[PDB]
């Protein structure tokens, strides 16, 4: 059995003078006489030939602590998002002087980028290998006419990796101090790798505290990805392996499985997007974990105050305001009281139960086919909730997809992945959801007295100039202070403010007025 | 200065063996061209060390043909993991001009060693 | 096309020297990581005749010893990896090499581990009137 690992790749038949070949069958069948190899001073050894050889049939997994196996298993990939980004390579062979080599042309990632480049190798030499530029042609295959222009305007490799490590130092400089890769056909992904790739000791970085994923050669320097300016190498990366797990045909008729919106323009970086795109299908599209956490980066426990606070303020205010006899909770993990004080009839739903407290938790899910016409008393509740149409009445908060926030990550199909510290693989952003309900009209609610030196009612309270007849926090007829509550509608306005940064849009029905809160008021 | 053929020749899986009767429904790969006659067939193309007969469905599928092979011809194609044994057999007694234009179609196709 | 070269039961061992930038350490790390050796080495014959001087033009062995070839004793090209070497690629490329009978089980780690001196022209111990 032999390798087309380091196998030659000139059509010259004419064995080496095994002074000249590194192994013992590249010797010539001149050398070899029962399994040994006599001296020949018949003929001097040879100084001209320079052929390349390939770089296949790898399969690397040495075993060792001092370095860390860089492929990672099934669950040490999915657990570790913020690194997910494509990797795929196109490729091509030799023409005149040799032929049987794997060299790549144009690299796609998940990153909208395409990669040109012109192909070199190891050409092997008397007295070393030299790197050596090759003529080059894709393969005759039809479908590769769209790879004729890419041969002759390509680049050397110094000027890529600079440019592609760089591409990571601002592009994943954001997210980790590695890199994984979603990878469908390993193949040609391990034979394409070799160029700008090292391993070695990880180590740590230059003046960083991130494990040394960047390495010089003119220098021996370790960058992590704030740092990498001209310092070109990707050096203790990570991939995941998409192909072995759960897959038969293709990743294009698979990804046309469920991922549709995905069209197919004819380029190459469509093949490790969708790459990553099926892997986050096959792992995520089914229920939300809550035993996976992830680091924050950053700024979101504002965020989560915000969305708390304004939760509960917001459901306080639609109570009070419109006294529902009952209060269908829906979703629900942990079965405790939004409002403290709600005299509300209260239910327990969700599409899948858990143990204790199951008793309060109903087996049920929604439709909007189904469960249409029976939920008319009271209302119900859809705070992020990703079903169908919304019915007549519902308080509702659904995070709308197609927002820019630097923590979300785009998947399958189209719907957007969240990344909080539980993974949300919310669907998408589309006007047939909210139908029944309009947008959420502002205000603000307040009923607790106040704090200067009146104690009883109007007027010993002091009223500082707060000019604004929408903040119905009465008292307030040009004043509206009552400091507790002014500055904290302050506040209060902020925390509104932030939640429009991050993608959750509140809507609330047609039939809403804002007179019910003045007539609460009147006190 | 003058250029041969364009080619459309097709090639689909069906039947043959090494007797009349050894042909197993699916193990043999016919190259061929849909002329004036029906699907006419050209060669056959396999893994198996021998396959002296074929058998196909007619035009319309009365009767199974008795079409036998030719000594195949010995080649190597590549699948991923390495070369891959196989054989061109011709319909016996087919001149040079089709035995020409599916080798054209062929080596077109498949990249041998 | 062209020739066929490695054993696919070593690719690993060249694979962990294919990828390896600090590959010296690394290949003596993978010696003693769980392994057995590079089992492809060029074996040569002479009449174990001549001095120790392995790096000869035609076998210059001992009677102890034995010889495998020049080219073929040296990870560094046995890879196909650059070189830290100066200028820039390694010497024993073109002669042989004769390993007395202990040490001579792998001759990459002998090719780096030991290097050639300059007094008897053997591998310093192997052996050497240097004092
Ligand atoms: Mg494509
Ligand atoms: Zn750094
Ligand atoms: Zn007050
Ligand atoms: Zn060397
Ligand atoms: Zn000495």
């Amino acid at each position: 059995n032999v390798t087309g690992l380091f196998k030659d790749c000139s059509k010259v038949i004419t064995g080496l003078h095994p002074t000249q070949a590194p192994t013992h069958l590249s010797v010539d069948t001149k050398f070899k006489t029962e399994g040994l190899c006599v001296d020949i001073p018949g003929i001097p050894k040879d100084m001209t030939y320079r052929r390349l050889i390939s770089m296949m049939g790898f399969k690397m997994n040495y075993q060792v602590n001092g370095y860390p196996n860089m492929f990672i298993t099934r669950e040490e990939a999915i657990r570790h998002v913020r690194a997910w980004i494509g990797f795929d390579v196109e490729g091509c062979h030799a023409t005149r002087e040799a032929v049987g080599t794997n060299l790549p042309l144009q690299l796609g990632f998940s990153t909208g980028v395409n990669l040109v480049a012109v192909p070199t190798g190891y050409v092997d030499t008397p007295n070393n290998t030299d790197f050596s530029r090759v003529s080059a042609k894709p393969p005759p295959g039809d479908q590769f006419k769209h790879l004729i222009p890419l041969m002759y305007k390509g680049l050397p490799w110094n000027v890529v990796r600079i440019k592609i490590v760089q591409m990571l130092s601002d592009t994943l400089k954001n997210l980790s101090d590695r890199v994984v890769f979603v990878l469908w056909a390993h193949g040609f992904e391990l034979t394409s790798m070799k160029y700008f790739v090292k391993i070695g000791p990880e180590r740590t970085c230059c003046l960083c505290d991130r494990r040394a994923t960047c390495f010089s050669t003119a220098s021996d320097t370790y960058a992590c990805w704030h740092h990498s300016i001209g310092f070109d190498y990707v050096y203790n990366p990570f991939m995941i392996d998409v192909q072995q797990w759960g897959f038969t045909g293709n990743l294009q008729s698979n990804h046309d499985l469920y991922c549709q919106v995905h069209g197919n323009a004819h380029v190459a970086s469509c093949d490790a997007i969708m790459t990553r795109c099926l892997a986050v299908h096959e792992c995520f599209v089914k229920r939300v974990d809550w035993t996976i956490e992830y680091p924050i980066i950053g700024d979101e426990l504002k965020i989560n105050a915000a969305c708390r606070k304004v939760q509960h303020m917001v459901v306080k205010a639609a109570l009070l305001a419109d006294k529902f006899p009952v209060l269908h909770d829906i979703g629900n993990p942990k079965a405790i009281k939004c409002v403290p004080q709600a005299d509300v009839e209260w239910k327990f739903y969700d599409a899948q139960p858990c143990s204790d407290k199951a008793y309060k938790i109903e087996e049920l899910f929604y439709s909007y086919a189904t469960h249409s016409d029976k939920f008319t008393d009271g209302v119900c509740l859809f705070w992020n909730c990703n079903v169908d149409r919304y019915p007549a009445n519902s308080i509702v908060c659904r995070f709308d997809t197609r927002v820019l926030s630097n923590l979300n990550l785009p998947g399958c199909d189209g719907g957007s992945l969240y990344v909080n510290k539980h993974a949300f693989h919310t669907p998408a952003f589309d006007k047939s959801a909210f139908v029944n309900l309009k947008q959420l009209p502002f205000f603000y609610y307040s009923d607790s007295p106040c704090e200067s030196h009146g104690k009883q009612v109007v007027s010993d309270i002091d009223y500082v100039p707060l000019k604004s007849a929408t903040c119905i926090t009465r008292c307030n007829l040009g004043g509206a202070v009552c400091r507790h509550h002014a500055n904290e509608y302050r506040l209060y306005l902020d925390a509104y403010n932030m939640m429009i940064s991050a993608g959750f849009s509140l809507w609330v029905y047609k039939q809403f007025d804002t007179y019910n809160l003045w007539n609460t008021f009147t006190r | 200065n003058n250029e041969l053929s364009p080619v459309a020749l097709r090639q689909m899986s069906c039947a043959a063996g090494t007797t009349q009767t050894a042909c197993t429904d699916d193990n043999a790969l016919a190259y061929y061209n849909t002329t004036k006659g029906g699907r006419f067939v050209l060669a056959l193309l396999s893994d198996l060390q021998d396959l002296k007969w074929a058998r196909f469905p007619k035009s319309d599928g009365t009767g199974t043909i008795y079409t036998e092979l030719e000594p195949p011809c010995r080649f190597v194609t590549d699948t991923p993991k390495g070369p891959k044994v196989k054989y061109l057999y011709f319909i016996k007694g087919l001149n040079n001009l089709n035995r020409g234009m599916v080798l054209g179609s062929l080596a077109a196709t498949v990249r041998l060693q | 096309a062209g020739n066929a070269t490695e054993v696919p039961a070593n690719s690993t061992v060249l694979s962990f020297c294919a990828f390896a930038v600090d590959a010296a350490k690394a290949y003596k790390d993978y010696l003693a990581s769980g392994g057995q050796p590079i089992t492809n080495c060029v074996k040569m014959l002479c009449t174990h005749t001549g001095t120790g001087q392995a790096i000869t033009v035609t076998p210059e062995a001992n009677m102890d010893q034995e010889s495998f070839g020049g080219a073929s004793c040296c990870l560094y090209c046995r890879c196909h990896i650059d070189h830290p070497n100066p200028k820039g690629f390694c010497d024993l490329k073109g002669k042989y090499v004769q390993i007395p009978t202990t040490c001579a089980n792998d001759p990459v780690g002998f090719t780096l581990k030991n290097t050639v001196c300059t007094v008897c022209g053997m591998w310093k111990g192997y052996g050497c009137s240097c004092d």
